[PDB]
């Protein structure tokens, strides 16, 4: 649910009001924060399976 | 020898810069004309509807 | 191979295309991601040492 510095939490707004050269770099931020939060979340596993 | 006349009021580009187009190697090019209204200029953008 | 939103994977074209005031924030995207590979990397190897 949270906006990740982008400017809303759901896809289907992204590709409505603004302009198609920058929906490209738009959603990409957002990617790449949710890999990062996915990222935070495996390697706590690792510590936990030790 | 493009630069010559003063009002080139747009010739800001997407992929490339103007001062690097003289050391590019460009695979093909095209040149594609019309002739619009002063008003339709800002209509030629990716993505930008009119 | 991965662009993590730059136009280019390779560093060489990004410097050849584009003007220096332009390259500063895609180049940047593309630091802090091959950044991130690196340490995620080293972060492994240290649960596989203990």
């Amino acid at each position: 649910s949270s906006k990740f510095g982008a400017i809303s939490s759901v896809l289907n707004d992204i590709f409505s009001r603004l302009d198609p050269p920058e929906a490209e770099v738009q959603i990409d931020r957002l990617i790449t924060g949710r890999l990062q939060s996915l990222q935070t979340y495996v390697t706590q596993q690792l510590i936990r399976a030790a | 020898v493009l630069y010559n006349l003063a009002p080139f009021f747009t010739f800001k580009c997407y992929g490339v810069s103007p001062t690097k187009l003289n050391d590019l190697c460009f695979t093909n090019v095209y040149a594609d004309s019309f002739v619009i209204r002063g008003d339709e200029v800002r209509q030629i953008a990716p993505g930008q509807t009119g």
